[PDB]
RNA sequence: UCCUCCUAAAGAGUAACGGAGGAGCACGAAGGUUGGCUAAUCCUGGUCGGACAUCAGGAGGUUAGUGCAAUGGCAUAAGCC
RNA sequence: GCCUGGCGGCCGUAGCGCGGUGGUCCCACCUGACCCCAUGCCGAACUCAGAAGUGAAACGCCGUAGCGCCGAUGGUAGUGUGGGGUCUCCCCAUGCGAGAGUAGGGAACUGCCAGGC
């Protein structure tokens, strides 16, 4: 169980996903639920020091953004080429 | 499968006629039936036809599937021809034989009339 | 020692490499190496490298290998002049980049590839290490 | 070892290519050795020795989406 | 010349009173004999086939035709259009005709008469009668000496399964093993 | 000297003793044309049968073949009857 | 309105598998053949004279998503145009950018005509 400060994402695109990760953020996405996806940034070392334990995709976690809380779960990771850093992260509605 | 071999040889008329467009003459027959439909210059619909569904045939005919059944209907569309005018009409015989039924027919519309 | 299967074709081109590549995710076991560097890696440092490994693992695992000589080299005498021509095969070689993962171990636990990889690392170019199982 | 040759000059490209006049005869495809990779669709055919789809009336080239996967034709548009 | 009555008023069709077939279409039939009759080494003799040509003909209803080859070179020598057999094939009254002298004349020479084993059964209750070589027939000219050749004969059925074509041997009688 | 696939740069000819090969002929038929046909391979079973032998069934298919080379295509068959 | 067929327009979200259903119009099997036409033998194939028997098979209709098929959104590879850093690679600014995967879809669409109930 966690629960994790988000943001709307809102500047898309290659170098603007580069530029989140030197600047302590990271792109992320939500989706399903019977809902419209959604764009969200989150902090880069400090989701990567929390999604490194099995109750991050074993069970459901809060995220707070858009004025609302609504719960989610894990769905998928993208990696760096060299370093297990993360690059982008999916989730789904729960 | 030996009916879709006569499937394969209407692809290869389908395609010859592609080129010509127009107005076309199609012939189909079956076990106890036949017909002919003539397809409009646009090859979206039919103009007029015959067939051995017409009670003006098959209350007359003993059976369908007949010589001078197919006779009828070629001295049906022959006179449906003449009552819309055609003239450069390619035909087609559905992957069939021109030989036996699809002759019969031919042989009697170009006897209740132009050639045909 | 290691001598790859007579190529289609007497001789091959060498090619350039990109230099980063992701292949980091193990399927052979679960954990491997770290590259994080770029190079050419030859039939004699794997079998050099295998070697170290060897004689410090003696038989146990196996240990898988996802590296392979790719390319055939072309040799000839040193006095030839410039210009005519590319000589008969001799050495093996193959390409190496940051996302290789290089070797794949499972069945290895704590003896290897898991406090250190030094032993192994003087073999080999570019200054390679361990690297821990990646799960979540 | 050498003597690969492969020879000199050979070309038939480009020519089956963009907006085309619509007032003479035109080649619509000259892909080389073609046996049923396009074939050609419509009014119009093409049945020469050197594989050309070459139209027989004058006309402007479809670009035709059309046909079944892989396997699209040359065909003449309709103005 | 009566099995063709016979397989039209009762045989296998009987059955149709009290088992669930509307129609002789879930029922066994038999209408089929795909015959041959092989040359074998022949390139090597090339002289008595050239006379016997009608020697098929002789035991079945149908006109005679030698096959050529499929094959054109071969590890027991062959050449393109040798001539390598004769069909002159069974269908329908022929079929049921040529049938009537399988088992109950076809007795003199045996290897087991007891019923052998269901060789290409094919799940289905497909039945061996082949004599492996010709035995002589009476007709004509047949108390003579005169040589004789290979033949072998299944009766192939519609039936779905060996539990349901098996009604033709409960309609006559021929030795069966399996 | 001629000829294919590739190098040759998502516009074209094209370099370096660049990469895989060929051509100086063949077929009066292996050409024209109407209608058809559809591999191969393997399994099953059938005297004379060393051993591949027959005719029929089953699986199965841009995998057979194409005068010759490399390449692209293939039943609307350009493959064979 | 639903059904059966056809000309098609279209031919990888009509495909593969799995479970039901239909003989009325239709079709397929099927009745018979030295008759028209036919087997390099065989009514198998293709005919011709057709309804005695069915819906076995093929065919049509319908359900069922594990999948071919369709597939967001974001990211990644890639990159035009300027520029940074001992630099055949890394990093940035600005303008573009897949394929594959995920959520999810999905058991065909549609115009004309004849007949059926």
């Amino acid at each position: 169980m966690f629960t994790i400060n988000a943001e709307v994402r809102k500047e898309q695109g290659k170098g603007a996903s580069r530029r989140l990760r030197a600047a302590n953020k990271f792109p992320a996405i939500i989706y399903g639920g019977k809902e419209a996806p959604l764009a969200i940034e989150l902090d880069h070392d400090k989701v990567m020091n929390m999604q490194a334990k099995a109750e991050f995709y074993s069970e459901v976690l809060t995220i707070v953004v858009d004025g609302k809380e609504i719960k989610v779960k894990a769905q998928d990771v993208q990696r760096h080429p060299y370093k297990p850093k993360l690059q982008h992260i999916d989730f789904v509605r729960a | 499968d030996k009916k879709s071999a006569r499937i394969r040889r209407a692809t290869r008329a389908r395609r010859k006629l592609q080129e010509l467009g127009a107005t076309r003459l199609v012939v189909h027959r079956t076990p106890r039936h036949i017909y002919a439909q003539v397809i409009a210059p646009n090859g979206s619909e039919v103009l007029v036809a015959a067939s051995t569904v017409e009670k003006a045939i098959a209350e007359q005919l003993k059976y369908t599937g007949n010589k001078d059944a197919a006779a009828a209907v070629g001295k049906a569309v022959a006179e449906r021809a003449l009552e819309k005018g055609i003239k450069d009409v390619s035909f087609d015989r559905s992957g069939f034989q021109y030989h036996g039924r699809v002759q019969a027919l031919a042989d009697a519309a170009r006897e209740a009339g132009l050639q045909f | 020692m290691l001598q790859p299967k007579r190529t289609k074709f007497r001789k091959m081109h060498k090619g350039r490499n990109r230099g980063l590549a992701q292949g980091t995710d193990v399927s052979f076991g679960s954990f491997g190496l770290k590259a994080v560097g770029r190079g050419r890696l030859t039939a004699r440092q794997i079998e050099a490298a295998r070697r170290a490994m060897t004689r410090a693992v003696k038989r146990q695992g196996k240990i898988w290998i996802r590296v392979f000589p790719d390319k055939p080299i072309t040799e000839k005498p040193l006095a030839v002049r410039m210009g005519k021509g590319k000589g008969n095969v001799e050495y093996w070689v193959a390409l190496i980049q940051p996302g290789k993962v290089l070797y794949e171990m499972d069945g290895v636990p704590e003896e290897l590839a898991r406090e250190a990889f030094k032993l192994a690392a003087a073999k080999l170019p570019i200054k390679t290490t361990f690297v821990t199982k990646t799960v979540m | 070892g050498g003597s690969t040759r492969n020879g000199r000059d050979s070309e038939a490209k480009r020519l089956g290519v963009k907006r085309f006049g619509g007032e003479s005869v035109l080649a619509g495809s000259i892909i080389v050795r073609q046996r049923g990779t396009k074939f050609h669709a419509g009014a119009n055919v093409g049945c020469g020795r050197d594989h050309t789809l070459f139209a027989k009336a004058d006309g402007k080239v479809k670009f035709e989406v059309k046909g079944p996967k892989n396997r699209k034709f040359i065909s003449i548009e309709a103005e | 010349a009566k099995l063709h009555d016979y397989y039209k008023d009762e045989v296998v069709k009987k059955l149709m009173t009290e088992f669930n077939y509307n129609s002789v279409m879930q029922v066994p039939r038999v209408e089929k004999i795909t015959l041959n009759m092989g040359v074998g080494e022949a390139i090597a003799d090339k002289k008595l086939l050239d006379n016997a040509a009608a020697d098929l003909a002789a035991i079945s209803g149908q006109k005679p035709l030698i096959t050529k080859a499929r094959k054109s070179v071969a590890g027991f020598k062959i050449r393109q259009g040798y001539p390598i057999g004769c069909k002159v094939t069974l269908r329908g009254e022929r079929m049921w005709e040529f049938f009537e002298r399988l088992i109950t004349i076809a007795v003199p020479r045996i290897r087991d008469f007891r019923g052998l084993s269901a060789k290409s059964f094919d799940g289905r209750g497909n039945y061996s009668m082949g004599v492996r070589e010709q035995i002589i027939f009476p007709e004509i000219d047949y108390d003579k000496v005169d040589r004789v050749r290979g033949l072998d004969i299944t009766i192939t059925t519609t039936a779905k399964s060996d539990e349901e074509g098996r009604a033709l041997l409960a309609a006559f009688d021929f030795p069966f093993r399996k």
